[PDB]
């Protein structure tokens, strides 16, 4: 009996683990749809015309806008697992129960990430609206720091930029950038010492405002392999892929997905060659959703 | 106040004209402005 | 009773400030134990998550693995100590006290840098490769360049070309696969000035990046950087005499180092204790403090370096 | 009555020893009453161990020769000044700060000096001393053109604070009160206003390129107990330039019971004449191996 309610305690240690290893939970949405395998949304769009009098009738007007609906469902599963080799697993387990949770923990995530993220990139590379920036003509000339804070915030200028005339507001939205060009490295932004309070990081893992939107980021960005981010094709028509990119632009509100059951583990004894076994499942994933702009920067 | 769009109605001026006298017109320029009553 | 309490208080503030003071502790896995004297662990060769039709099942790939985990085990038992006397120990209590917290953290740190950094470098002298699955291994170690470094010591000279070395390391770390997030890269205490100096020109700036709280920098293609004691390695084992002499990993050739979480680990038998005793033959007290168990064992995979040549 | 009167001064004195004061903290110290003397020891950090079951770690306890350095009072450490007692009455106040002041500040103002100068005297001999710029501050005049290579001395600084596998971390450079404009210039060539530099708060420029920042004036009494040696055959002499730096328990002094005052007549020139009294002096301990750093 003891030993079944053990699993219990396993399981609020992890989903308490999806945290904190939490790259996007808020920031794009999400819903408890029960028994629904799929979901959709609208898309429409917001304009406006002249308007009404007590004459002729309203209904004409609505013809060019093209009302749209869309629709994305789960596929196939999300998870690892983990195969113990526990006596100890009923106690002693301070140590070793956190260090089997946090190895399908933050993977999960992990595989999250890359899902809700390359496809963005997608969305704006078919031909969203569309966006995209640069500074001049590669990085192979621009190399020392300090400057590699200068030209991105000066293309976070533009970024702002273009996050308008197509609407949506300002009022919230993040950059995920890559760790390596991560903060502006801080210098151009941050050319002063001890202050992170001024910076306003009050734990969340989280760089306070910058012009438009906000800065933080997790490593790098893969997932779809493990969709199409060709980082190895320069060009093909298709240029928002990673190698080159950058450290990114979401706009409000461009997805999001449906979750059917939750988080739920299995535990089992497969006994081939064995030890005993633990199950925790995901079913969701997604890319989708017809956002309404999006874009990136790159060099060249 | 920045404005969002600058395009609905009475635009009812010649917006779409470049100039046809009437140098107040829209998209030549974002000059509007105004006081209050 | 209350020279026993001298001994009381005396534990609780060497753990403090060596907890306060470390290149470890944390960027390395740290089991526990009761009676054990020995323990095994897990390791990282194979994982993910992945999504599929219910077609088929894994594990195919997780048989071609070779073992799984590996056990350890204690190796003696570790302190450093001194001699003092004991009524001058006595009173003096904020200031003697205070001194005698100071010495013994110092010690501490240097004994667990020593021995995880010697453990490390010791990782790959095998050559288990070259014979059987060809993605199952695996770990060796190191770029070069630099032309035998005797050319150029300046400080662009210098780790310039080393900011070209472990630009090899990421893809040095997928192409074995495992995670790459954590990855630390311990480093010599100097010559990181080069490569700072490399990094952002003129500009003193050294606050921001490098980071407050923490002596070591946020990331060059990611990684931890730490200025160490031990230019040389864990010979204090790490063989301190090749010049090549089978082992590219080397002495005073010796840089780079590079690892990640769950290469290493260890265990106590319990947190900590101690005792004094008489020796009139030393005439006056002898401190013991029971600590620091089983620190040998590694798991890799990973675990590489960069010298030279 | 008249007692009285100095006992509430003492405090100001006590007092006054507070802030101008240097140290109460950046180095050791200890508390002995009655005893000429003290000790402390240096433990060498540095070796071990964990072991094997037999063996005997014999030369381990040979070769140190570590003892504590056993050190004492030298002399008496004080002075004091001479007055007369109009401004004595307790009314009008002000009276109390001028004099407390003058002596206070400069019960400090020694002590700290010379603690200070034995450093720069821990290599002229045959762990430090080590630094060049280029060539003169004669040639770089301006400030932030002295200021670069003045944060670049604290780069190597940090060098030879490793290997010697001492932190060292911890520590702050004694620096001469002008020329440390350097400090803030090459820093902060915007400002405008030093003023919130992140806790410049109480007398502490809070981390530099590791280390600890603070400064201060005096210290010509750099300077060494042979400072004025212009250069002969040791260059850690004072206008070398700057440069001072050392680390945890470098030092301390001891303390007899406390700096406890009182007054007496004296007929030569008078009203009244008062006296404090200080126990203190040299530091301390080991060559950690600290320095200074010059050009050339």
């Amino acid at each position: 009996d003891k030993l079944a309610l053990f699993l219990k305690v396993f399981g609020g240690e992890v989903l308490t683990a999806f945290a904190r290893t939490s790259v996007t939970t808020s920031r794009h949405m999400v819903r408890s749809i029960s028994s629904g395998k799929s979901a959709q949304f609208p898309v429409l769009g917001r304009t406006q015309a002249a308007y009404l009098a007590p004459g002729e009738n309203l209904d004409d007007k609505r013809k060019d806008i093209k009302h749209t609906e869309k629709v994305i469902t789960i596929d196939g599963l999300l998870t690892a697992d983990v195969l113990i080799y526990d006596i100890e697993d009923a106690m002693n387990h301070y140590d070793v129960r956190s260090e089997y949770t946090s190895q399908l923990g933050e993977s999960l995530a992990m595989a999250a990430d890359g899902a809700v993220l390359a496809e963005i990139a997608g969305l704006c590379n078919v031909e969203g609206t569309a966006t995209v920036i640069e500074t001049t003509q590669n990085k192979a000339a621009l190399t020392d720091q300090v400057a590699l804070g200068k030209e991105i915030i000066a293309a976070l200028t533009k970024a702002r930029a273009a996050l308008t005339k197509n609407y949506v507001p300002a009022a919230d939205r993040v950059f995920y950038c890559d760790p390596d060009s991560y903060s502006a490295i801080l210098a151009a932004l941050m050319p002063n010492a001890a202050n992170y309070a001024a910076l306003i990081d009050p734990e969340k893992g989280s760089i306070r405002n910058v012009m438009g939107f906000e800065v933080v980021e997790v490593p790098h960005l893969t997932a779809g392999g493990a969709h199409v981010f060709p980082a190895n094709k320069g060009e093909g028509n298709v240029k928002v892929a990673k190698d080159n990119v950058i450290g990114l632009f979401m706009h409000r509100s461009a997805v999001g997905t449906v979750k059917l059951r939750d988080l739920a583990l299995e535990r089992a004894r497969r006994a081939n060659f064995q030890a005993d076994q633990i199950i925790a499942k995901y079913a969701m994933g997604h890319g989708g959703l017809r956002p309404e702009a999006a874009g990136a920067v790159v060099f060249k | 106040v920045e404005v969002p769009h600058l395009t609905a109605g009475g635009h009812v001026f010649p917006a779409n004209k470049g100039e046809g006298n009437v140098k107040v017109a829209k998209d030549n320029v974002i000059g509007l402005f105004m006081h209050r009553s």
